[PDB]
RNA sequence: UAAAGUUGCUGCAGUUAAAAAGCUCGUAGUUGGAUCU
RNA sequence: AGAUACCGUCGUAGUUCCGACCAUAAACGAUGCCGACCGGCGAUGCGGCGGCGUUAUUCCCAUGACCCGCCGGGCAGCUUCCGGGAAACCAAAGUCUUUGGGUUCCGGGGGGAGUAUGGUUGCAAAGCUGAAACUUAAAGGAAUUGACGGAAGGGCACCACC
């Protein structure tokens, strides 16, 4: 936030992290995810530091606005949970998305067809995403990442502290981070709600899908 | 990089790690250079500067790329304090 | 050159293991290099079990059953295939198959 | 490791002096013994009266009578 | 040759030389 | 049991300046150590350090700024003779640009360099690069 | 054996991918449409062809197919993503939060909050799993 | 003619990276080597340093490949080594010669002693390890030359070394680990952190940033 | 991680650690105050106590060594010191 | 003699290539924590 | 085929104990001891410290059995681009040409050969110490691809079977 009553944290915002359940963490705890815990709960489950993951989503959201031709950031997500969400982050800030499975040599192998070169790279999951993780570290892209507590941060240079098991938790952290990226860079403004609402980033399973209608 | 004579006599000047002040080589392909745009104070919107941070390809390696770059952005303003 | 990292065994931190024989051939093995087995099995076979039950004097016998403790050398072990020769990826799992 | 004191000057020289036997050559020219089996005795040349012509066969991969003189 | 039988054999030398020797 | 405190606190910070950490701690702190790493400091290659004082044998904090590629000890500590200096400096020293190896001299502890400006020989302690 | 081999499938597989308009319903149709822009030497395997691009096309009313990258049928996946009900699932009137939350919150100045409930705490801390 | 397929050989081709030193200085992969045929095309000689053939055993007989290992590099601080297997010798050359291009890295040169006129020797001493091959580089004063073994001389020369004391341990018979070594040892001449290297970088937009626009029309 | 440091707090690091690991070492034990209902007066008793120690004015086990920490006997009201 | 860092003080090795005593104790030898302007 | 062996039936010394001897094993982690430093994780054994809650002492506290942690030694395990290594692999077999914390034993191509001889110990068997002449261009380590296996698991053809 850099401190700044204008990117502090909100009371909408606190209110739907803890309807989506984003504070709460698995039961293990990676060690280089301590900074960003608050304390363990009876039952074991970690508690994530909203504060910390305000400020880790705001770096992201820096991040890639300082990437001119918004094509060049990638944003992937292998499992189901996270590809409406990234679909609908690419929609909406012009970013490059990969949704379903990354085939490997896709930042590395010049002759493929799918062959990309992104500025910078956003994954759901560090541990589902490994593999552009992995390519990354053949590219010089950065990285980053929506970890839980046990997430490992290897090639993660920025790692947003979030629940990324649930369908609700992932899709608003992506909805929050589109909807940051796009007040920093100058479309839509603080000044009102966002037009858009998280339940479209979600994930529904097919049987939910038929029932809603 | 110098002589006698004053001149610079080196190729190039290689960077060296934000955190780590380590020289990155040539051929190290998993070392990074994020810029993270600065905010204007009073709108919250991209003003068109931004602050660069050079991680190695080891720091990456053993995870620690996250926290370094955290505490370059806190002690660059970036991040608030607390 | 060194085949497991407990040289197949689970001798670990003391010297000298008592032996036991090997119920197939009377091989002396170590009581932790010696690979065991411990079978239940119903005394009455299950073709028979229909019989016995009929024959019965009393009402729901539920029969009893028979548990025995087979130590094997490795020779026997892998003859009787109670055990068999893996990868050498898949030798490390040590997680017994399902049952 | 071995020993590194200013006063092992002494163990270092020994074990040095020691261990130099189990170098074959410097054994072999510091024993004595292969300059008695020598039959020149340490000379490069000799002179010597020829007693027959024998042949003798090259060793196996290869076949030939090397021409050679007992003296 | 097993290396434990060559020994034996050695050992059984040494007893004949021993013996032949008084 | 532990001979050379001033070898075991050079490889302390030798192993954490590899690992890319800021600061080492140093346990026991000796006047050697604290001499050696005023060298170290005043040219440069380490930074600030805290003796924290325990009624037993001080510790050191250490501030890392990674320009130390080598900070090592000479065991045992051999007398050096101002002739001797250049083969030592050969042995040691990665180059003639820079490097130091810090002796004990009747003048005090001090580089190379400055051990010919005294004119002095000694005992050397150790080398850092 | 009527397994379709890579040559019936990938071929099937670049038609869909670029004609996808082009086809028809009828594997008749199908098959002279593929005739008529392709150079399929014998009636045997265009045959074979257009059957499987009737196969694929079946499978397209259901969803996608792996091997294809029609713009179509991104635009109706985002079409169906496109999904949104009158009031967020977020939004609810009472959030059961777990009094070590509620401190977190309250030392994030924010535990003037009105709009959540005391949940009670677990009895026990019986969470691992049984060992062995 | 040349046909770019990464944005690092868009950027090359239409003269916005002005030199093979703003790749090195932010560390991105050449995966084209007509990037380095434009740099530094003129003058680099390419030297094939061995053909050695491998042999597979098979159902019948031995599959017999060949491997060219090929230094290349200008004589004014740039060199690389390459190595490539193939059926033919003449096609193994050419992967090799492609390789060696692709590898260039710089190199970092120095000064004995006075600092007289352009540097001469490596910056200091430095050890290059492959496959217990170790090959050390130790500055050595101005008109000594290289005073090392041929194979690790070559790669020397080609990289604008003048004078250099050489020191190498191992099984350096194997010709492909002691041209590795030697090139590793090289190569780490701009890796080691020496006291003129303690100022602070100056941090310049990449050539992805700087020229992105260009790219974006593309 | 940045040993020493006020900016981040470690009071609960540092009574965590072995007592001899810490940063100055400092012993784990205490001395207490201890009342005996039917006594009158201090008796200043060791935690980690060896001996069974007893009133000063009567004959009353205050407390019992075990492993660790002495045991003390029910109603004496016991009170660290400093 | 160098090459031989294949006698290694600089400067070698000792799981599997040659190699750590079966294991402890122990005199000489070697080596020894902080601290005094 | 032969068996002098494997297999079977017997069976002496021995295997057991007491008192003297012997001092050797793939006596192995094929890995000396002491000290410092350098990742992560879950267990487990002992001791201590702290703490919701559940049980037994059929009553207060305590004490046991559980549960959740922390600290110290210990046997280990998993993981990791710490680093190393020829690799296998090893959180030591790391902190090594950027080579020096202390110290003991010990190796120097393969055989001859742990042999001869001398000394010494032992009742003996043998143990410790321990060559040379001579012979030889390799012997060896790790890993790779094949071939083969009286190794295991599959698949196929009415030139296989049912």
């Amino acid at each position: 936030s850099g401190a700044l009553d204008v990117l502090q944290m909100k009371e909408e915002d606190v209110l739907k992290f803890l309807a989506a359940g984003t504070h709460l963490g698995g039961t293990n705890l990676d060690f280089q995810m301590e900074q960003y815990i608050y304390k363990r709960k009876s039952d074991g489950i970690y508690i994530i530091n909203l504060k910390r993951t305000w400020e880790k989503l705001l770096l992201a959201a820096r991040a890639i606005v300082a990437i001119e031709n918004p094509a060049d950031v990638s944003v992937i997500s292998s499992r189901n949970t996270g590809q409406r969400a990234v679909l609908k982050f690419a929609a909406a800030t012009g970013a490059t998305p990969i949704a379903g499975r990354f085939t490997p040599g896709t930042f590395t192998n010049q002759i493929q067809a799918a062959f990309r070169e992104p500025r910078l790279l956003v994954v759901t999951d560090p541990r589902a995403d490994h593999q552009p993780l992995t390519e990354a570290s053949y590219v010089n892209l950065p990285t980053i990442a929506l970890c839980n507590t046990d997430s490992p941060l290897r090639y993660v240079d920025i790692a947003i502290p979030c629940n990324n098991k649930g369908a609700h938790s992932v899709g608003l952290m992506w909805w929050m981070l589109a909807r940051e990226v796009l007040r920093m860079r100058g479309t839509i403004s603080r000044e009102h709600p966002w037009e858009v609402m998280p339940d479209l980033y979600f994930y529904r399973d097919p049987e939910e899908i038929e029932k809603e209608e | 990089m110098q002589n006698d004579a004053g001149e610079f006599v080196d190729l190039y000047v290689p960077r060296k790690c934000s955190a780590s002040n380590r020289i990155i080589g040539a051929k190290d392909h998993a070392s990074i250079q994020m810029n993270v745009a600065e905010v204007d104070k009073v709108t919250g919107r991209f003003n068109g500067q931004f602050k660069t941070y050079a991680i190695c390809g080891a720091i990456r390696r053993m995870g620690e790329s996250d926290d370094s770059i955290l505490r370059l952005a806190k002690a660059d303003g970036i991040v608030s304090k607390n | 050159t060194k085949k497991r990292r407990n040289n197949g065994r689970a001798k670990k931190g003391r010297g000298h293991v008592q032996p036991i024989r090997c119920t197939n051939c009377a091989r002396c093995v170590p009581k932790d290099k010696a690979i065991k087995k411990f079978v239940i099995r119903n005394i009455v076979e299950a073709a028979a079990v229909r019989d016995i039950s009929e024959a019965s004097v009393f009402d729901a016998y539920v029969l009893p059953k028979l548990y025995v403790k087979l130590h094997y050398c490795v020779s026997c072990v892998i003859h009787s295939k109670v055990v068999r020769n893996r990868s050498r990826e898949a030798r490390k799992d040590r997680t017994p198959p399902p049952r | 490791g071995k020993c590194r004191g200013l006063r092992t000057a002494r163990k270092l020289r020994s074990h040095r002096r020691d261990q130099k036997w189990h170098d074959k050559q410097y054994k072999k020219a510091h024993l004595g013994t292969a300059l008695k089996a020598n039959p020149f005795g340490g000379a490069s040349h000799a002179k010597g009266i020829v007693l027959e012509k024998v042949g003798v066969e090259a060793k196996q991969p290869n076949s030939a009578i090397r021409k050679c003189v007992r003296v | 040759m097993r290396a434990k039988w060559r020994k034996k054999r050695m050992r059984r030398l040494k007893r004949k030389r021993r013996k032949m020797r008084q | 049991v532990r001979m050379n405190v001033l070898a075991d606190a050079l490889k302390s910070i030798n192993n954490a300046e590899k690992r890319g950490k800021r600061q080492v701690l140093i346990r026991p702190c000796s006047k050697v150590i604290v001499r050696f790493l005023t060298v170290m400091m005043k040219h440069g290659y380490i930074g600030e350090f805290e003796i924290i004082d325990d009624h037993r044998a001080g510790k050191i904090v250490v501030n890392l700024t990674g320009r130390l590629n080598k900070c090592g000890v000479i065991s045992p500590r051999f007398d050096v003779q101002l002739k001797d200096l250049e083969k030592w400096q050969n042995n040691l020293l990665p180059s003639r640009q820079f490097g130091f190896i810090v002796l004990t001299t009747s003048a005090g502890i001090m580089d190379h360099e400055e051990a010919r400006r005294k004119h002095t020989g000694g005992k050397i302690l150790g080398f850092f690069f | 054996g009527r397994v379709r081999t890579k040559t019936v499938k990938k071929a099937a597989r670049v038609i869909i991918e670029k004609y996808y308009t082009r086809l028809g319903n009828d594997f008749h149709t199908n098959k002279r449409v593929c005739e008529e822009i392709a150079i399929i030497p014998s009636k045997k395997l265009r045959n074979k062809i257009a059957g499987y691009v009737t196969h694929l096309m079946k499978r397209i009313q259901r969803g996608p197919v792996r091997g294809i990258s029609i713009k179509l049928q991104e635009e109706e996946r985002e079409r169906r993503d496109n999904y949104v009900p009158e009031v967020s699932a977020l939004d609810q009137e009472i959030i059961e939060v777990d009094p070590d939350t509620k401190e977190m919150l309250k030392l994030l100045d924010f535990g003037s909050l009105s709009n959540l409930q005391v949940t009670q705490p677990t009895v026990g801390m019986n969470f691992k799993t049984p060992r062995g | 003619e040349w046909m770019p397929v990464t944005k690092l050989g868009r950027l090359v081709k239409d003269m916005k990276i002005k030199s093979l030193e703003e790749i090195y200085l932010f560390s991105l992969p050449i995966k084209e080597s007509e990037i380095i045929d434009f740099f530094l095309g003129a003058s680099l000689k390419d030297e094939v340093l061995k053909i050695m053939p491998v042999q597979k055993q098979t159902r019948a007989g031995q599959r017999t490949r060949f491997k060219a290992f090929v230094a290349i590099g200008d004589y004014n601080g740039h060199v690389g080594l390459g190595v490539k297997c193939s059926k033919e010798v003449a096609t193994a050359i050419r992967g090799a010669i492609i390789l060696a291009k692709l590898s260039i890295v710089p190199v970092r040169r120095g000064y004995w002693g006075n600092k007289i006129g352009k540097p001469h020797t490596v910056p200091c001493k430095v050890t290059g390890r492959c496959g217990s091959v170790l090959v050390r580089l130790i500055p050595a004063p101005r008109g000594t030359g290289i005073v090392s073994a041929p194979v690790p001389k070559k790669l020397l020369m080609m990289a604008g070394i003048d004078d250099c004391y050489t020191s190498a341990r191992g099984c350096t018979a194997t010709l492909g680990n002691f041209a590795k070594a030697t090139f590793d040892a090289i190569s780490k001449t701009y890796s080691y952190l020496t006291p003129d290297l303690w100022k602070e970088t100056v941090f310049t937009k990449s050539p992805y940033q700087e020229f992105t626009d260009h790219l974006v029309k593309t | 991680p940045l040993a020493k440091d006020l900016l981040h707090p470690s009071p609960e690091e540092e009574k965590r650690k072995h007592k001899k690991k810490r940063l100055v070492q400092s012993p784990n034990s205490y001395f207490m105050d201890v009342k005996c209902p039917g006594c009158y007066k201090i008796t200043t008793v060791f935690s980690h106590a060896q001996t069974v120690v007893l009133c000063v004015g009567c004959s009353t086990v205050l407390c019992q060594p075990t492993g660790g920490k002495a045991r003390l006997t029910e109603g004496c009201s016991f009170r660290r010191k400093q």
